[PDB]
RNA sequence: GAAAUUGUUGAAAGGGAAGGGCAUUUGAUCAGACA
RNA sequence: GGAAUACUGCCAGCUGGGACUGAGGACUGCGACGUAAGUCAAGGAUGCUGGCAUAAUGGUUAUAUGCCGCCCGUCUUGAAA
RNA sequence: AAGCUCGUAUCAGUUUUAUGAG
RNA sequence: GCCCUGAAAAUGGAUGGCGCUCAAGCGUGUUACCUAUACUCUACCGUCAGGGUUGAUGCCCUGACGAGUAGGCAGGCGUGGAGGUCAGUGACGAAGCCUAGACCGUAAGGUCGGGUCGAACGGCCUCUAGUGCAGAUCUUGGUGGUAGUAGCAAAUA
RNA sequence: UUGGCGGAAAGGCCUUGGGUGCUUGCUGGCGAAUUGCAAUGUCAUUUUGCGUGGGGAUAAAUCAUUUGUAUACGACUUAGA
């Protein structure tokens, strides 16, 4: 406590707030969706390969600021080798 | 070649356990653990309910009864080292519990169950009523007041 | 009935140490209403939890518990030490923990 | 702590293997070995040992 | 055994009263100290005075603002004799004497609860008879403490409604005694005496 | 699907800093033996970082042993992999960094036919 | 197209330094093993 | 006069509660209980049961808490000085 | 660190006995 | 025996602090208790020693040990280039670089995933050296804090 | 709902009357099981959120301009529908 007041608590007081505030803002994240789901969710990516380039590229497909963008270069690549995949799968 | 083959494999033969000197022999139980014994419940979802023990089983578990016409609790197992053995005691002799054992407690309600329950509980309660407070006292729930010392309380 | 406890109240007081070094492994537990290292033999081998509150449930409650056990006394007034599954958070020095009835011997 | 009465991890030595990379050298010692082991025969120990023995030391005769 | 544990004051010594109270804050009690006027301090007055000069002497020379602070009330004088005995600069000894509050005199809404006393620090149990003890009042008084009166008068007070109190209170216990008493012969009475109530 | 084996004891699993690798960039992190006479790293005082030596050495029987009981053996074609035929209880085979994305889908057929595990099966062949 | 150094964004900590060791809580995040 | 008890020592006397550990991996040995076939606590843990089957245990990372930790190198007994 | 030996061999920051000194 | 006096300067400060008076002081006696990298037992690492054994500088069994500057011996990790080999890797992406991801080594280090990138490069047996950096008021280059600061006020406008 | 008292930080203490529930003071009748032998096995006030609504109230401060009782700059102190 302060020696300005000393029957009033203040560190419990602030870590008091600090807790709730922590708490509000992880459920605010969650809510707005920008946290992981689950392991067993169907779009949880656990296990596989994560890209930032292979998402781009799919949710293009699929049709705020943000700083993942994808080069032309890595996108005529992504099409060369899924057409390089599709062609094994017709052979097989 | 990415990496060199190593020289010397180990055996793919899986070695077999040496022989085990570890017979089983039977559990001695506590010496307060009686058939007809009432018995306090410390865990699970029938917690702090006054219960009695008629059988010891082969797997090591009590067979208990509420009877389930006093305080709803049916006949089950449960393990010796969560209830506490109290003083108090009915009379057992007029009980028939030679059916109950693992394979009837095995879940892979059946009214045989019921049946069995009633049965069971028709001889309790004869015997229960000979004692007087003693249905009043099995129906009420043990719980630990304030300045209660288990080390000090007896049962 | 009014109450429904089936535990005994204990204060978590700090980690095993000497003056200058702790150890976290073993923490040091007062359980009310125990006054001699006789009458704390009655708990030793007891299971006990600390039971707290966070915000974010998982699966399906906002209760987490720290598992542990009762393992010998300590001094002369009636202190215990304990061991716990995860070591206890420090944070806890002066908090609750509950002392169970069981494995029981009575 | 312990008051030692004599050195620790002191080697015995007494020359237990050859210097040379001479398959054949090689081949002969391995019989030695086994025949110094399997007969308890003093003349196998030293012809073992005579084996090891350094060019200064193995002069001609 | 309470949530919150109210001392009165008055009639301990200082020093074991502090002990006692920093090492149950540190385990985690809720501690309320009223009267803290009526403390005892061992040893006769100008010792005490003195020793309360010394620390009036402590002061940092280039600038008395940033220095040893000297409170003079009594609340403030047991409150540093506590926070000696407590590790204040660490997050753990703060949140300890978070867990304490000292008064002058019983204010609201103490003045209605029970209040308890430790016997390993009150002075008639522990100072040999004959001893000479300060009172913590008199040497806030003697330092500079500007609120004897005002206490005492709010003392006043408060001990008039309190005897009122607890005379109604003695009139209540004496009809529940009585009427207590003429069922101790019916067969209820018989049987709680023989389990021993 | 791996041969037996005792639970696996790591005595140290933090990695061992080189001292003031925190402080300056220019110090790396790879451990550095320090020589200074008055170095209280090297004098092992209490509250210094801990160094390495011989008695954190894993046991024998565990050594090289990944968490489902397999050692690692860098493979590069099928006929790398094939050395591992009559080894598939103690080795699992790693696809070299350097392997294109079409010769890792016959690897992984082969592999697959041979019942050898594999424990990078997902490089390079995003579906 | 590295590092020093810098901007924006996101997350966090801060009552006269910071950094490091042991241990654990919290939040974020992640692999293996899944017959 | 005749007992008891303390104190000290001994028992290849009996017995209740707690904690940590379970290395080894066919057999081989020394023994014990039995008239015997066999059995055993005798050259190192087995049996029975439940829940979960994934971020649950665990790892990593940002921090918080308790305790510990002075800035390296060089040079001089020695160095915060 | 290398050789030749020996290995009831070589001994010993110790005591004992005998015999000096104090 | 205990107590008081038995001399003291000069910023405010110290039985370590709080404080303590039938002590939490002093002398003594009896027990209980706390905890070192010490002692006992177990596991694991390495070293040494003693044994056994028709991938043998390997395997197995047994016992005991582990401080360390100058210095010594030994086994290893990494780099440029050379001979041999893997009919090794590579435009379905070599090398390099970044990485809140994964694993193996006591460690030197090694390995895998993602991103970036665009043309070469590795494992093993050996050969060879201009072969490993925190310092040298080290060399060359680049960049901070200081800091939007000091200041940009002689010669009349 | 009736009345009284409490200013030390009163924020509480006592009291009137009727209404509405329980009462284990005593005697009865139904129910409970499968959470499977434990797993805190989740139980207590306040709610800067929203939808329903019946009622209540319709401000200032700062910049800019301005004074000099003020002033390095901020600040201060004045004035203006
Ligand atoms: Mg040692
Ligand atoms: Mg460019
Ligand atoms: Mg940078
Ligand atoms: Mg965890
Ligand atoms: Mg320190
Ligand atoms: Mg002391
Ligand atoms: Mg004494
Ligand atoms: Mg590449
Ligand atoms: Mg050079
Ligand atoms: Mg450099
Ligand atoms: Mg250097
Ligand atoms: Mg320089
Ligand atoms: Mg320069
Ligand atoms: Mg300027
Ligand atoms: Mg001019």
């Amino acid at each position: 406590p302060s020696k300005n007041s000393i029957n009033r608590p203040k560190l419990t007081s602030n870590l008091h707030h600090k807790v709730h505030s922590l708490n509000k803002k992880r459920a605010q994240r969650e809510r707005a969706g920008l946290l992981k789901p689950a392991r067993s969710s169907v779009n949880s990516k656990s296990g596989e390969i994560k890209s930032v380039a292979l998402d781009l590229y799919f949710q293009n497909k699929k049709n705020s600021i943000t700083t993942r963008t994808l080069s032309k270069k890595r996108a005529k690549k992504i099409e060369r080798n899924l057409k390089y995949a599709t062609q094994r799968k017709l052979l097989v | 070649s990415a990496q060199k083959a190593p020289k010397w494999y180990p055996s793919e033969d899986v070695a077999a356990l040496k022989k085990t000197r570890k017979a089983a022999r039977p559990q001695k139980l506590r010496a307060s653990l009686v058939p007809g014994t009432v018995l306090i419940l410390l865990a699970g979802r029938f917690r702090g309910k006054r219960v009695v023990y008629l059988k010891h089983l082969e797997d090591n578990t009590l067979l208990i009864s509420g009877p389930f016409k006093v305080n709803g609790v049916p006949l089950r197992r449960v393990n010796a080292r969560y209830v506490i053995a109290t003083s108090t005691k009915v009379s057992v002799e007029g009980v028939n519990v030679e059916k109950f054992n693992v394979e009837y407690f095995a879940k892979e309600i059946k009214a045989e169950r019921v049946e069995d329950q009633k049965v069971v509980d028709k001889a309790l309660i004869a015997e229960i009523k000979k004692t007087p407070l003693l249905k009043q006292y099995l129906s009420a729930s043990f719980s630990l007041k304030n300045g209660d010392k288990p080390h000090m309380l007896k049962f | 009935a009014e109450s429904h406890r089936l535990y005994v109240k204990g204060k978590h007081l700090s980690y095993q140490r000497s003056k200058r070094v702790n150890n976290p492994n073993v923490s040091l537990i007062k359980i009310e209403g125990v006054a001699t290292p006789q009458d704390a033999q009655f708990y030793l081998g007891k299971r006990i939890a600390y039971v707290y509150r966070a915000s974010k449930e998982v699966r399906g409650s906002k209760i987490r518990v720290m598992w542990g056990k009762v393992t010998r006394t300590h001094g002369n007034s009636g202190v215990v030490r304990a061991t716990f599954r995860n070591n206890l958070p420090a944070k806890t020095f002066g908090a609750s923990v509950r002392i169970f009835l069981y494995p029981s011997n009575i | 702590g312990i008051d030692h009465t004599s050195k620790q991890h002191k080697r015995s030595g007494h020359r237990t293997a050859p210097k040379s990379d001479n398959v054949y050298l090689k081949l002969l010692v391995k019989l030695y070995t086994f025949l110094a082991r399997r007969t308890d025969a003093p003349f196998n120990k030293v012809v073992l040992k005579a084996l090891f023995l350094s060019k200064i030391n193995r002069p001609p005769v | 055994v309470e949530p919150v544990v109210v001392i009165d004051g008055k009639g301990h010594l200082v020093g074991r009263l502090a002990s006692v109270v920093a090492k149950q804050l540190l385990n985690g009690q809720k501690i309320v100290v009223v009267r803290a006027e009526e403390l005892n301090i061992s040893g006769e007055f100008f010792r005490n005075k003195l020793k309360y000069h010394d620390f009036l002497r402590k002061a940092t020379a280039f600038n008395k603002t940033r220095g040893p602070f000297h409170f003079r009330a009594p609340s403030r004088i047991f409150y540093k004799a506590l926070r000696g005995m407590v590790s204040h600069k660490t997050a753990r000894g703060k949140a300890a004497l978070e867990r304490l509050k000292v008064f002058e005199g019983i204010p609201p809404p103490y003045d209605k609860k029970k209040r308890v006393v430790v016997p390993q620090a009150l002075r008639v149990l522990r100072l040999k008879p004959g001893r000479k003890y300060t009172t913590l009042g008199k040497l806030s008084t003697s330092v500079g403490w500007k609120y004897e009166d005002v206490v005492a008068k709010l003392e006043a007070k408060r001990k008039v409604s309190s005897a009122e109190y607890y005379a109604k209170k003695r009139a209540f216990t004496k009809k529940v005694a009585s009427a207590n008493a003429t069922a101790a012969e019916s067969d209820v009475a018989k049987q709680l005496a023989a389990l021993g109530y | 699907a791996s041969l037996p084996h005792p639970k696996i004891v790591k005595k140290h699993t933090k990695k061992f800093k080189r001292h003031h690798s925190d402080r300056y960039h220019r110090v790396a992190e790879n451990w550095r033996k320090q020589k200074g006479i008055d170095s209280v790293v090297r004098r092992r005082f209490r509250g210094n970082i801990s160094q390495p030596k011989i008695g954190y050495g894993s046991n024998k029987k565990t050594k090289f042993l990944s968490p489902s009981g397999h050692k690692t053996f860098l493979v590069a074609n099928v006929k790398d992999l094939e050395t591992l035929t009559m080894h598939t209880k103690t080795y699992a085979a790693e696809i070299a960094h350097n392997i294109s994305a079409k010769n890792r889908v016959v690897i992984l057929a082969r592999a697959k036919a041979l019942g050898i595990k594999v424990t990078n099966p997902k490089g390079r062949l995003a579906l």
